């Protein structure tokens, strides 16, 4: 009996540690794909504005080779 | 066998513990400072069952409060006897058990546990020869429960040759205050059954239903119901506590009550029956206090005594009365009813006098029974128990404590186990 009350209290700890432990790495994962997700929408869109300025250089160049 | 060491445990424990204090003390002439003022020898011949002697020259009841919050315990030492039990005796501790088995038997209780033996130790140690104990507690909420019996069997592990006497207050919906009673009460009872040697049920349907139906209380309080546990545990513990022509101790008790280990919850009662500030000026007669007596309507359990057999039965009268009378009643009673009585223990009913009558009355009687119509009882809390565990209803209460649904079902098993054990000697 005072075995099976020791494992009762030990279970209880494990199950409380390993709700803390899902919920801090759950979280982490989560920032982490959110950041990298965030940084991936912003980086498209900065490279189709830097094609804008690639196709500008173009076209100013295309004005000059007329003559 | 001299000292009892006695135990209260949790709100109900608490309350009803107090209680008899006030109304054991009262009797014995012991007042709140602990002074002695009365004027029979019969009050101190045996005080030393429930009273230390200070030099004092005090008495001090060998009594240890035991909660796992402070509130009702601040309560007991703001109350009428308050100041007479020893301070070092109170042990509690801040967080609550929330109504919780689990947490008192194994997470909040199992903390505050060995602090508790240490103090149960200094009084044993002061002890002549120690009797063994008696637990009040409720088995419906988580201290007196769960943590009680944790005590119980801590207490059984280090005196496993010392008595252990209950008085457990059993649930009812009619008295509730919440769903998980059942869980707790069935998880108790198993303990109980494993661990102690005599348990007086103290049923809350049955309190309530006397102050509603008897005592005309259209709606009874906890004090209502505490002023009918008093008086039954004054009547009950009389033999133990005042020199008589038959003196018990815990063990006498046991031995002569219980003839198989594992049946050992009483059917308490009283008689007369009445409520605090409107009493009864008109004398009991010796038929009308017998006939009381074994009534189904006197009883501090709600079972229905006609629905079993008494194996064994101790009747004890107070008051100036004739004991002839008493004889003889006690004589008809058994010769008009046999068939209730199993055959198959001769003399199975057993009666002792005191002279000395509770506060307030010219003469009473307490019955404590060995009926094996207590089965109703268990079998009420079983059904309650079954009608939400078949569905794990409330059950992670319990698993968020670390316990598992096996301990449950392995509980509930034990006490189906007792019905059927009562069962078999209700037929033979
Ligand atoms: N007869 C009686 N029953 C009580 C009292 N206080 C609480 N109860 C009952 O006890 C059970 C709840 O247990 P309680 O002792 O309050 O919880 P604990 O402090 O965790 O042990 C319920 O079944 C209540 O009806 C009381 O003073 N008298
Ligand atoms: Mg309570």
């Amino acid at each position: 009996k005072r075995e099976h009350e020791r494992e009762v209290i030990q279970k209880a700890i494990e199950e409380n540690n390993n709700f803390i432990k899902m919920a801090k790495e759950k979280l982490a994962q989560k920032m982490e794909s959110n950041k990298e997700n965030r940084e991936a929408h912003l980086a498209a869109m900065l490279e189709r504005l830097q094609e804008k300025d690639k196709h500008a250089e173009e076209v100013r160049k295309n004005k000059e080779l007329k003559e | 066998m001299r000292e009892i060491v006695h135990i209260q445990a949790g709100q109900c424990g608490n309350q009803i513990g107090a209680k008899f204090w006030e109304v054991i003390s009262d009797e014995h002439g012991i007042d709140p400072t602990g002074s002695y003022h009365g004027d029979s020898d019969l009050q101190l011949e045996r005080i030393n069952v429930y009273y230390n002697e200070a030099t004092g020259n005090k008495y001090v009841p060998r009594a240890i409060l035991v909660d796992l919050e402070p509130g009702t315990m601040d309560s007991v030492r703001s109350g009428p006897f308050g100041q007479i039990f020893r301070p070092d005796n109170f042990v509690f501790g801040q967080s609550g058990a929330g109504n919780n088995w689990a947490k008192g038997h194994y997470t909040e209780g199992a903390e505050l546990v060995d602090s508790v033996l240490d103090v149960v130790r200094k009084e044993s140690e002061s002890c002549d020869c120690l009797q063994g104990f008696q637990l009040t507690h409720s088995l419906g909420g988580g201290t007196g429960s769960g943590m009680g019996t944790l005590l119980i069997s801590k207490i059984r592990e280090e005196y496993p040759d010392r008595i252990m006497n209950t008085f457990s207050v059993m649930p009812s919906p009619k008295v509730s205050d919440t769903v998980v009673e059942p869980y707790n009460a069935t998880l108790s009872v198993h303990q109980l059954v494993e661990n102690t040697d005599e348990t007086y049920c103290i049923d809350n349907e049955a309190l309530y239903d006397i102050c509603f139906r008897t005592l005309k209380l259209t709606t009874p309080t906890y004090g209502d119901l505490n002023h009918l546990v008093s008086a039954t545990m004054s009547g009950v513990t009389t033999c133990l506590r005042f020199p008589g022509q038959l003196n018990a101790d815990l063990r006498k008790l046991a031995v002569n009550m219980v003839p198989f280990p594992r049946l050992h919850f009483f059917m308490p009662g009283f008689a007369p029956l009445t409520s605090r500030g409107s009493q009864q000026y008109r004398a009991l007669t010796v038929p009308e206090l017998t006939q009381q007596m074994f009534d189904s309507k006197n009883m501090m359990a709600a079972c229905d005594p006609r629905h079993g057999r008494y194996l064994t039965v101790a009747a004890i009268f107070r008051g100036r009365m004739s004991m002839k009378e008493v004889d003889e009643q006690m004589l008809n009673v058994q010769n008009k009813n046999s068939s209730y009585f199993v055959e198959w223990i001769p003399n199975n009913v057993k009666t002792a006098v005191c002279d000395i009558p509770p506060r307030g009355l010219k003469m009473s009687a307490t019955f404590i029974g060995n009926s094996t119509a207590i089965q109703e009882l268990f079998k009420r809390i079983s059904e309650q128990f079954t009608a939400m565990f078949r569905r794990k209803a409330f059950l992670h209460w319990y698993t968020g404590e670390g316990m598992d649904e096996m301990e449950f079902t392995e509980a509930e098993s034990n006490m189906n186990d007792l019905v059927s054990e009562y069962q078999q000697y209700q037929d033979a």
